[PDB]
């Protein structure tokens, strides 16, 4: 989607495998600002906003 | 900006109670290891305050 209209998925009712996610090297860039990436797998959330 | 003064951001695991790391060695932040070479996820471990 265009920025101006991001489009919001929402995460929930599953199990969620971040490790794949961070292992990918396609990824520019990764940068979080309220958790630690190696700690996503640990933790658990009510639901996520993509 | 005094940049003098520099902080751990990265590090394997906690220190000991009155425990000094001055090691400037290079931290694996991805599953790639790094060789002691920068790259992607590989970062300097001290960081200097802004």
């Amino acid at each position: 989607a265009s920025v101006y209209a991001w489009n919001r998925k929402r995460i929930s009712n599953c199990v969620a495998d971040y490790s794949v996610l961070y292992n990918s090297a396609s990824f520019s860039t990764f940068k979080c600002y309220g958790v630690s990436p190696t700690k996503l797998n640990d933790l658990c959330f009510t639901n996520v906003y993509a | 900006g005094n940049y003098n003064y520099l902080y751990r951001l990265f590090r394997k695991s906690n220190l000991k109670p009155f425990e000094r790391d001055i090691s400037t060695e290079i931290y694996q932040a991805g599953s790639t290891p790094c060789n002691g070479v920068e790259g992607f996820n590989c970062y300097f471990p001290l960081q200097s305050y802004g």
